């Protein structure tokens, strides 16, 4: 967490915990290949949008070595695959419209 | 002749070539460009 | 593996008996397996 800008103080943070599909897919994996891990979320950005040749989000903190496996919702495209390496895919997805049944 | 059922073992095609070749990340790129750019949507729409 | 080609441009299925020996692209179509039955004809209005 951040406090207000005014005034700072040490890092801080309340550990919850994280539970979903990705989630199972990381301890299968862990248990597979017998390696650690310790999860944390981001704050800045929340996806990553490249501004003025920089990065944000997952990717800004996978590229700045502060972090070293991204997971979650990352699609993969062409600007992407560039700066980072993508593993092979588990779900199809794409883009879709979404209306009401008249 | 008709099709039922649903969907197992969802896996998808590829290009394959041996381990060692300077065309991978070239060849995964235009791949890629070729699937966002709209290409392959045209194609689909002709021969399938 | 035995040098005489060199890219399988074909539908080439991607499983784990394969992927340890030759690098495979990124998919350029998603797919599964299905079964396929024949099917019947229908009925029709007999005597008016």
């Amino acid at each position: 967490i951040i406090s207000e800008n005014k005034t700072d103080e040490e890092p801080g943070y309340i550990k919850k915990c994280c539970k979903g599909f990705c989630i199972d897919i990381l301890k299968k994996i862990s248990k597979s290949v017998k390696f650690t891990y310790d999860l944390y979320l981001v704050t800045n950005g929340k996806h990553g949008k490249k501004i003025n040749g920089t990065w944000n989000g997952m990717i800004g903190e996978v590229v700045m070595k502060r972090a070293y496996m991204a997971v979650g919702s990352l699609t993969i495209n062409e600007e992407r695959s560039e700066v980072v390496d993508f593993s092979v895919p588990f779900i199809e997805t794409g883009i879709s419209v979404m209306v009401s049944r008249s | 002749l008709v099709t039922t059922g649903e969907l197992f073992f969802r896996s998808g095609f590829g290009i394959g070539m041996r381990k060692d070749s300077p065309w991978k990340q070239q060849v995964s790129l235009s791949i890629l460009k070729s699937h966002e750019n709209g290409f392959m949507e045209d194609l689909d729409k002709t021969w399938v | 593996l035995s040098g005489q080609a060199d890219m399988i441009v074909a539908p080439l299925t991607i499983n784990n008996e394969r992927a340890q020996y030759i690098e495979f692209s990124k998919p350029f179509k998603y797919q599964g397996l299905t079964i396929l039955v024949k099917k019947e004809i229908p009925r029709s209005t007999l005597d008016s």
